RNA sequence: CUCGA
DNA sequence: TATAATGGGAGCTGTCACGGATGC
DNA sequence: GCATCCGTGAGTCGAGG
């Protein structure tokens, strides 16, 4: 289909929820030896996505 | 004497009376007649040519 | 600019009068929805006149408005526009809490997404044109008369 | 050749040491020389000073600092990238009061960087400048309230960071007011905490009209200074628990705390000369005996009234006036951050003071010195004023050190800046160059320390005048603040003189910068020479008074840009300041004292001294300056040559024989040339190409890293996979190219492997692999290669490797190689040339030299100027100049023309005429009469008015000849141009900006992480940014598809490139576009705001743009 | 930011015709590089796109052939010349590129008030427009020649200037 | 409007 | 100056709508190799070579050429799309 | 036949200030505060000027200099205003049947109000040139139709027949009352004036619009 | 770390962020030598036949996107894993003696 | 930041 | 893991025009 | 109904580092 408008308006709760593939738990971005995301954290490939494709 | 507003009448009448491609034909024409003319002119600037009138 | 020796013909400053003199505000709701000090567009107070009137209803009291080209521009109805402009924390606020919808009718709206503006080439008065040879034109035609 | 100067201006005085704000400043703040215990209370020993003592061991004392030596030489500095600077210790002592216990130990507080000769630092290996910065004077100023005619202001400023601005008013309800912080409350109550009684204040402001009744409050009098004190720091401490030692320490420290409230000796001895008293430290008040006791604030408000009321003897302040701005050099403003740092490490030592155990402390212990350090290395590295040096010639680093910013840290913020900053005032006369200012932005905030002038001991800018008594000029010179400089009538410096007596009964001079008519008698002073009133920039340019300032400064600016040459020569017509630039920039080699030349090389000078002494001087060869440009020394003495003191040995860059050689002399003709001189674009002959004329040394540095990887080592090698023999011809057997070998780009410079990321094959790649049965390679190639539009010879190589002696890299490097490419550019179509008056143009053709204009003996013109380029600009300096080459260039000789002081034009005419039979008596000796050609150009002169009709040909060639015209040919047709025209020769200068610098193309490149975007810039290969007003010229031309290619496949669209770029390899037409990146960014950086922005279609149903991969 | 794009120090071109600009050979081999790629394989100068890629990749290693296959590449098509600061729509204008040697843009004289331009150390950078419907844009409404009045005032704006009435007026 | 101050009254309290 | 361009923007209500029709037909010649064209060989665009004269590959030049001519048709609602692009794949296979 | 003389003239280059200064006199000054001072500069540039008066003249110089600077930002501030308030404007269809016009007046209240005066033959093209007009006008012995496009011939027409009394306002189509939706039709439009003939559907004429406007921002002194 | 929003110049000029390409999504240039590698791949297969194709791209992992064992694509044909296993050292044979007469991969083997 | 237009 | 310890510490500020709550 | 404090804009591109 052809986009024809472009709506905005506030996200509720839940709405945010729908977005979301996972809660950030820890504040923790990748690990210090490995330098691959650690888990619950903000870089984490179980919310986020695969950093390599289709692996 | 050819110039600046006369030039632009001219150009101005060339578009309206010819059509842009002529037109743009007479601005080169213009362009290598004038850049010719005005080499062997003999237009120059020496002191001798800021001339202080002696009314002054 | 006459001052200056600049030559500039008036259409474009009418143009963007035009612009300055695009809101009006309500004096009278009438029958109306509208509200005593609201803000809205000249064309929108005067469609929804016309809609009462041929309704039979009391049509909506209302004072022309001049506003600066800032104001102006950030008080245009596309959201995008406004917001890529300036004060973009306000804009979006106010887009935000009104749901508002961009139709993407101009210029600035379409260049963001990437499209192709409605104006030049873009146009729907022109892009829609065909071409077609007299021997393609031909054997369509064909075609069709046998059908 | 011969040397003849015009002008009878005798300079009393020579130009003062021209880096003196750099170098004396910064000595005096180090104090280096002088042993500790005589040093002043001044610099990093004042900021010693103010940190020590840190008490509650409980106390930390300071005994002395000293300095040691660099641990590395300023080349080294260079070549190892480190910074040039010296070892600093500090004396301290800990003190138990109990115990009476003393420990005393020498602790080590890391290094400071360290002022070359010059002028200039090293950082990092980098030459830099510390920039002065121009500030508003701490004092006390009283300005018209701009809301209230006949109301005034006062304001207490401090030094910058040294305490809050403070303003006294009078309120529409006749109250006084005082702000401080931004906050406005009675100056009565202040006044009652400093210890004043109603009875003392009646009789001390009683006298002015009622004013005084704004400031009797009976419920402030009703109050000892203790509860004034509190009340005080309730209204200024919302909230904090009113206490009476925090009220007192507030205060004190707001008004008191020499340690933090600082007028400076400036703005001490200003509020002083202001107030008419008398300071005894640099604070508003003292605290003594247990009280407040004041200083500063009842005199403020004394003035305060008297200048309300109308008391005559009191005034408003100017302060943009000279004698209310001052300097900040690198001495005050390195000190500054020394401070700070020192601040941060008494903070660090009262904190460990707190911890640890108490009886087994040591200076050492107590002080970490990693803040005073980092403050240092801060300033020198990341502040404003801290600039990466300009050395493209040497005149542009020496007036890179004299360079005055109203910007950096503490000063104006731009934009803020209006009209009265950038104006030029009139007490910048002599003090700070009215001319040399940028173009643009920066107008009026960065300026020219004037030639003659000196910043003062008190930050102020001084210039010298001349004593007069009696008619009568002195050799007593003195220089003056601009306040001191207000008294005088001072006269111009073109005076005539018969002796040391005036000799005219009416003398032009000042009286408060306004030009007045005055006897002899009333003449108190004199301008010691025009060139005080102008930069160093400013006073190269000849015949200054004949060009239009705007025209006079892109000339002087663009000086600072010029290339050195490889045969560089000084102008035809100097100014006579071109011998004290080359020796105050300490290009040239000159002889220390008299003596015999022992040895001379390409390499090295050695001279034997009077005292027998053999004396060795390396000349630099080759070294690359900061901008690329080349910086060598040729030795211009020969063997058992007998030299005086102060003798030329080497001539630096640009120096010919000891005098500025910014450029080129060349026979120019001043005509249109069939629109190749269109518009400022100039022609040239090929002739300067073939004898090297604007021809210039540019080094390139290029570097390498091998590091250590989780995937294994990267490795500099000349085993590189996949690669010919001929593409590894010139790298060595480690992998570096050799010396010598021409580069161009594409070439390898270093080799490198590099262990590939962790490859899961596509089944391509497998199929293609079992085909040709070939393993894939454990490496990769990642070499330095010679970028697009680069190369040349290289001349140097340098290798740093872990685990060899004097080398340690950063963490995780096992090697850095670095590689040196020189290449020598010839003047090519594109490339920028300038004179000293403004005109600027880039050679826009390059002729052969049949086709150049001739003169009749048939020597042809080297360059083309069009005359178009002069009416409109009014600098007419530079056809002066080109008479002056004309009659320079028969005569064999250069000349001295000093600004305002020289030549004239009847003097010009004599040596036209001298060199007019030069120029034509050889001919008619040689057996040749006139030219026919040359009869009709008489001809249509005599119609042109320019010669006299019934003369003999001869005599008409000469009076043209005097109006500094020839007859010319053109050497296309061998007619003369109708007209005579001017030729001469002129001072031209290739400056910096060459085109091939700035010629850059892309196709595809690199592109950026979150946006997806070309990057920027041709380091990074990079593409053009389309702005806002280039779519808006689309839009307008109503170009919809060009406009949605620029925006989509062109950039950010990721499957719409791709699929463009396959589509044209194909030959196939580019695909329609879909949705750029940034906008897919946009909405989700607008969903990370809680925002939902949705895309529908017409039936308003939400049309999904990630294509389902972010909906579960 | 954009691909196909560059920028370079102008020249005056005086020779060149209203719709003509001088563009470099080098620039021009970057800007137009895959069909530059793309011609090279239909002519014998390359056997594939990739081998004729790394065959541009190394200075030393072009030919003479090339740069005709480029002239053949260039054949019709314009360019999109533009100075900063653009501040009407004439600070964009299409040219037919002819190609140079040297580094330096060749822009047309009676251009240049236009896009206020002159020759004391300006530059412009230069845009490829890719598609038939980009070029067609730029052939018809953007080319410099098809664009010689104001749109602002309605006067000439390519007309005679300095050199150019000097002569004519001599 | 400064959150230790506001912390340290409501410490204040006690 | 484009060749006859006075006349093309005589022929049509819009200049935008030539920009168009040239577009479009550019795309028809390209699409289908210029074996579409309604050039008789004599009017045929050539370009010089280093051999000699061959055809002209720019087909906006070619299109505007064409369009010249008269022999081109053009408007709103000629013809169905799919029509048009299979009538084009039968008479000149790609 | 002079090299200055015959530049100034032609147009070519210089004006007659400028050639004044190179052979007369540089004139009168500007202190910092815009107060100027009593004594002028006697001498030109030819003659050179004195230490003096070129300090005294350098007041001036950078006045104009950050004038200039300062200029730039709020002129192109402007620009990117007036670029975002009509934007949207295009001309989107032939005729919106407005019967609605405005008047331009071919004659201006004197300063002196004694009465009316022919305004400047610029002033009157720069509101009529390549507009529609709105009704019939009968000037002259000769017809201009309603619906006609004001040629500059059609306009020197109407100049003639103001001076000749025949009359003193015109009426025309104007984008002031065009009731196109989100833009202006061709006719109240009128001349694409870059090609002197009637304005193709699809201009985008407010950035036109807005760019005819802030392209000379800079020479406003 | 370092931040990627560090200015460069002043706060108004430029972050460090900018000067940072991206190396993770395939150039231009590199998927479409990947494009062009797969149609001369197939191009090269075409010249077998669908047997001995389809053997080379199930033992490459070009069809279910994984290399089967000689077993598994022996089983699917309905033969010995030995059978299988000559058949696709014919058919590798065949593409190394039409690569060798055309050369129309070399280029792609870096 | 400094430089250029 | 236990002597007792109980409210921070930054802070040079040379522009301008508008929409706004406000708040005098 | 009118002065006061707050938040926000203030040309472009390009180069160096
Ligand atoms: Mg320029
Ligand atoms: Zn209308």
């Amino acid at each position: 289909k052809e986009v024809r408008k472009v709506r905005i308006a506030l996200a509720s709760p839940e709405k945010i929820r729908s977005w979301s593939y996972g809660e950030v738990e820890k504040p923790e971005t990748i690990n210090y030896r490995t330098l691959k995301p650690e888990r619950d954290g903000l870089f984490d490939e179980r919310i986020f996505g695969p950093i390599k494709d289709y692996e | 004497p050819q110039e600046k507003n006369s030039l632009k009448d001219l150009v101005y009448q060339a578009f309206l009376r010819l059509g842009m491609e002529k037109t743009a034909r007479l601005l080169d024409a213009l362009k290598y007649y004038g850049f010719t003319f005005s080499t062997t002119s003999g237009i120059t600037i020496g002191i001798d040519d800021a001339v202080i009138p002696e009314e002054k | 600019y006459r001052a200056q020796g600049v030559k500039l013909h008036d259409k474009h400053i009418e143009i963007v009068v035009r612009q300055m003199m695009k809101y009006v505000e309500v004096t009278d709701p009438g029958d109306s929805r509208l509200l005593e000090g609201q803000v809205l567009e000249k064309w929108d107070v005067e469609a929804l006149n016309e809609r009462l009137i041929a309704e039979g209803k009391t049509p909506v009291a209302w004072k022309p408005l001049l506003m600066g080209v800032t104001k102006s521009a950030l008080s245009t109805k596309s959201w995008l526009s406004a917001a890529s402009f300036q004060n973009t924390t306000h804009v979006l606020t106010e887009a935000a809490i009104a749901g508002k919808k961009d139709e993407l009718i101009g210029l600035k709206e379409n260049v963001i997404l990437g499209r192709l503006i409605p104006a030049g080439t873009g146009s729907d008065f022109v892009r829609f044109t065909q071409v077609v040879d007299q021997k393609t034109l031909k054997a369509i035609e064909e075609a069709r008369k046998e059908a | 050749m011969e040397i003849k100067r015009f002008g009878r201006i005798r300079e009393v005085i020579p130009l003062p040491p021209l880096t003196e704000i750099q170098v004396e400043s910064y000595r005096r703040a180090l104090q280096a020389d002088v042993p500790p215990e005589k040093r002043e209370n001044v610099g990093i020993q004042a900021a010693f000073r103010e940190t020590f003592p840190i008490e509650e061991g409980l106390v930390l004392d300071f005994l002395e600092y000293r300095l040691g030596e660099p641990p590395f030489p300023q080349d080294e500095c260079r070549e190892k990238d480190l910074t040039y600077q010296a070892p600093l210790y500090a004396r301290l002592q800990l003190i138990h009061k109990d115990t009476g216990l003393i420990k005393e130990d020498e602790v080590f507080l890391g290094h400071i960087p360290l002022m070359t000769e010059d002028g200039s630092f090293i950082i990092n290996g980098a030459d830099r400048v510390i920039v002065s910065q121009i500030h508003r004077s701490p004092g006390v100023y009283f300005t018209p309230d701009p809301a209230r005619p006949g109301r005034y202001i006062a304001s207490i400023i401090p030094l910058p960071k040294r305490g809050p601005w403070i303003d006294l008013e009078v309120e529409p309800n006749g109250v006084v007011s005082m702000k401080v912080n931004k906050r406005k409350f009675p100056l009565v109550l202040l006044l009652r905490v400093l210890g004043y009684d109603q009875e003392t204040l009646a009789r001390e402001l009683g006298a002015y009209g009622e004013l005084v009744q704004g400031l009797m409050d009976e419920s402030v009098f009703a109050m000892r200074p203790e509860e004034a004190l509190i009340r005080l720091f309730t209204l200024l401490r919302p909230g904090d628990p009113p206490k009476r030692d925090k009220a007192v320490a507030y205060v004190y420290g707001l008004i008191a705390d020499p340690r933090r409230y600082d007028l400076g000796e400036a703005g001490r001895y200003k509020a002083e000369e202001k107030l008419g008293i008398r300071l005894s430290g640099r604070t508003l008040a003292r605290f003594e005996d247990g009280e407040f006791k004041d200083e500063v604030f009842l005199p403020t408000l004394r003035y305060l009234f008297a200048l309300t009321a109308g008391v005559p003897g009191h005034e408003v302040d100017d302060i943009d006036h000279l004698g209310n701005r001052r300097i900040r050099t690198v001495g005050e403003l390195m000190t500054d951050q020394f401070r700070v740092g020192l601040a941060r490490l008494a903070r660090g030592v009262r904190e460990r003071m707190l911890m640890g155990s108490e009886d087994s402390l040591t200076p050492a212990k107590l002080v970490n010195s990693r803040p005073l350090e980092a403050a240092i290395r801060e300033f020198f590295s990341r502040s404003q004023l801290s600039q990466f040096k300009d050395e493209t010639n040497p005149l542009s680093s020496l007036r890179h050190k004299r360079r005055i910013s109203a910007l950096g840290p503490g000063g104006l913020t731009r934009e803020r800046a209006g009209f009265d900053v950038r104006d030029v005032h009139r007490t910048h006369y002599g003090r700070i160059c009215p001319v040399e200012t940028p173009e643009g932005a920066n107008i009026g905030l960065i300026t020219s320390l004037a030639a003659y002038a000196r910043v003062d001991e008190l930050g102020f800018i001084r210039t010298p005048y001349r004593r007069v008594v009696g008619g009568v000029v002195t050799d007593e010179v003195v220089y003056m603040t601009a306040t001191e400089e207000d008294r005088y009538t001072i006269a111009q410096a073109n005076t005539p003189l018969e002796g040391n007596r005036i000799a005219a009964e009416r003398v032009v001079a000042r009286r408060k910068g306004e030009p007045v008519i005055v006897s002899p008698e009333e003449v108190e002073f004199m301008d010691v020479s025009p060139k005080q009133v102008f930069s160093v920039n400013t006073n190269l340019i000849p015949f200054l008074e004949h060009d239009d300032a705007n025209r006079a400064l892109m000339g002087s600016n663009m000086q600072t840009q010029a290339v050195p040459l490889i045969r560089a020569q000084a102008p035809v017509v100097m100014t006579g300041l071109e011998e004290r630039v080359v020796r105050d920039s300490l290009a040239a080699l000159y002889a220390e004292e008299d003596g015999e030349v022992a040895k001379v090389d390409g390499n090295r000078i050695v001279v034997r001294y009077e005292d027998g002494r053999l004396v060795e001087y390396p000349l630099r060869r080759f070294y690359r300056s900061n901008q690329g440009t080349a910086l060598d020394q040729r030795p211009r003495v020969v063997v058992g040559q007998r030299v005086r003191k102060g003798d030329l040995l080497a001539d630096g860059p640009a120096s010919e024989n000891g005098f500025l050689a910014l450029g080129q002399n060349v026979l120019v003709a001043i005509m249109p040339f069939d629109g190749y001189n269109f518009e400022d674009a100039i022609v040239i002959s090929e002739e300067l190409l073939k004898r090297d004329f604007y021809t210039s040394i540019h080094i390139e540095r290029y570097e390498i890293e091998a590091r250590d990887t989780k995937l294994g080592p990267e490795r500099i090698t000349r085993d590189i996979p996949h690669l010919s023999e001929a593409a590894l011809r010139d790298l060595d057997e480690e992998g570096v190219v050799r010396i010598g070998a021409e580069v161009k780009p594409g070439d390898i410079l270093v080799g490198r492997t590099s262990f590939k990321g962790e490859s899961e094959p596509t089944p391509e790649e497998r199929l293609l692999r079992s085909i040709f049965g070939e393993k894939a390679r454990d490496v990769k190639d990642t070499s330095l290669r010679v970028p697009p539009g680069e190369g040349g010879i290289v001349v140097r190589t340098v290798r740093l490797r872990r685990g060899d002696p004097g080398v340690e890299l950063k963490p995780g490097v096992r090697e850095v190689v670095r590689v040196y490419v020189a290449q020598k550019r010839k003047l090519q179509v594109g490339d920028k040339l300038a004179n000293r008056h403004g005109n600027k143009g880039v050679v826009a053709k390059i002729l052969p030299v049949e086709d150049m204009p001739h003169l009749p003996d048939g020597t042809p013109v080297d360059v083309i100027l069009n005359p178009l380029g002069v009416p409109s600009r009014m600098n007419l300096g530079q056809i002066l100049e080109t008479h002056l080459g004309l009659a320079g260039y028969f005569l064999g000789q250069r000349y001295i023309s000093p600004i305002f002081d020289g030549a004239k034009e009847p003097e010009i005419k004599e040596l036209l005429a001298q060199a007019f039979e030069v120029y034509f008596g050889k001919r008619k000796g040689e057996g040749f009469g006139v030219d026919k050609r040359e009869v009709e150009v008489l001809r249509r002169a005599e119609k042109l008015g320019l010669v006299t009709p019934g003369k003999t040909p001869e005599e008409q060639l000469k009076e043209l000849f005097l109006q500094g015209k020839v007859v010319l040919y053109d050497g296309r047709t061998g007619e003369p141009i109708e007209g005579p025209i001017v030729v001469g020769q002129m001072f031209i200068m290739k400056l910096y900006h060459m085109v091939e610098d700035k010629m850059h193309a892309r196709s595809t490149g690199p592109y950026s992480l979150i946006t997806q975007q070309p990057l920027g810039g041709k380091a990074q290969f990079g593409g053009q940014r389309f702005g806002e007003m280039e779519v808006w010229a689309l839009e307008a031309y109503g170009a919809a598809h060009t406009l949605q290619e620029m925006l989509t496949l062109k950039s950010d669209d990721i499957e719409g490139r791709n699929a463009a770029y396959e589509a044209i390899i194909k030959g196939e037409d580019v695909p329609e576009p879909s949705v750029p990146e940034s906008f897919r960014v946009l909405v989700k950086e607008l969903q990370a705001l809680a925002l939902d922005v949705q895309t529908l279609d017409e039936k308003d149903n939400p049309v999904d743009i990630f294509e389902g991969l972010a909906s579960k | 930011r954009v691909d196909y794009s560059g920028r370079s120090v102008i020249v005056v071109g005086p020779q060149l015709k209203l719709h003509q600009c001088g563009l470099p050979k080098r620039m021009a081999l970057e800007l137009f590089k895959p069909f530059l790629l793309k011609k090279m394989e239909e002519k014998g100068i390359a056997p594939n796109v990739k081998a004729a890629r790394r065959m541009l990749e190394r200075q030393r290693d072009i030919k003479d052939e090339v740069w005709d296959a480029l002239e053949e590449v260039i054949h019709g098509k314009v360019v999109l010349l533009n100075r900063a600061p653009t501040l009407h729509r004439l600070g964009i204008q299409a040219f037919q590129p002819v190609l140079v040697e040297g580094q330096s843009i060749q822009l047309h004289p009676l251009v240049c008030e236009a896009f206020n331009a002159d020759f004391d150390g300006d530059q412009m950078a230069v845009h490829v427009p890719l598609s038939s419907f980009a070029q067609a844009e730029a052939r018809i409404q953007m080319l410099s020649a098809h664009n010689l009045l104001s749109p602002a005032s309605g006067e000439p704006l390519a007309k005679p200037s300095r050199d150019i009435i000097l002569g004519l007026y001599y | 409007s400064d959150p230790v101050r506001q912390y340290l009254h409501e410490i204040g309290q006690v | 100056a484009e060749p006859g361009i006075d006349k093309l923007f005589g022929m049509v209500d819009s200049k935008y709508r030539l920009t168009v029709v040239v577009a479009k037909r550019a795309q028809q010649l390209l699409r289908h190799g210029f074996k579409n064209t309604v050039l008789e060989p004599e009017e045929r665009p050539k370009m010089q070579t280093l051999e000699g004269l061959f055809d002209d590959p720019n087909a906006v030049t070619w299109a505007m050429k064409e369009l010249l001519t008269g022999r081109l048709v053009f408007g709103e609602n000629l013809v169905p799309e799919d029509r048009l692009q299979k009538e084009m794949e039968r008479l000149y296979p790609v | 036949f002079n090299p200055l003389y015959v530049m100034a003239q032609s147009g070519a280059r210089g004006n007659p200030q400028q050639i004044r200064q190179l052979c007369g006199l540089r004139g009168l000054m500007q202190k910092p505060s815009g107060e100027t001072f009593e004594v002028p500069v006697r001498s030109s540039f030819r003659e050179g000027l004195t230490v003096l008066e070129y300090f005294i003249s350098s007041h001036g110089a950078r006045k104009g200099g950050a004038d200039t600077a300062l200029r730039t930002a709020d002129s192109g501030y402007l620009t990117r205003k007036l670029v975002d308030v009509t934007h949207e404007i295009v001309v989107r269809e032939a005729d919106c049947g407005t019967t609605n016009y405005i008047s331009v007046p071919l004659f201006q209240p004197d300063e002196v109000t004694r009465s009316l005066r022919l305004r400047k033959r610029a002033d009157i093209e720069a509101g009529l040139y390549g507009r529609v007009l709105a009704r019939e006008v009968e000037v002259l012995g000769v017809r201009l139709e309603e619906g006609r496009y004001l040629s500059m011939d059609d306009v020197h027409l109407l100049i003639k027949a103001a001076e000749a009394g025949e009359i003193q306002e015109v009426p025309v189509r104007s984008p002031l009352t065009c009731q196109t939706r989100y833009g202006v039709c061709q006719k109240c439009y009128g001349y694409d004036l870059s090609m002197a003939r009637p304005v193709s559907i699809g201009e985008a004429v407010g950035i036109v619009a807005a760019q005819s406007i802030g392209e000379p921002g800079t020479q406003l002194t | 770390p370092v931040s990627l929003e560090t200015p460069i110049g002043d706060e108004k000029d430029s972050f460090y962020g900018d000067f940072i390409p991206d190396e993770h999504l395939p150039s231009p240039v590199d998927a479409a030598t990947q494009s062009l590698l797969s149609e001369e791949l197939e191009k090269a297969l075409s010249k077998l036949s669908e047997r001995e194709a389809m053997v080379l791209k199930l033992r490459k992992g070009l069809i279910d996107g994984r290399e089967h064992t000689l077993e598994e694509v022996g089983a699917f044909f309905g033969v010995t894993r030995e059978r299988i296993r000559q058949i696709e050292n014919k058919a590798l044979r065949k593409l190394k003696y039409h690569e060798s007469r055309t050369r129309k991969l070399r280029d792609f083997l870096d």
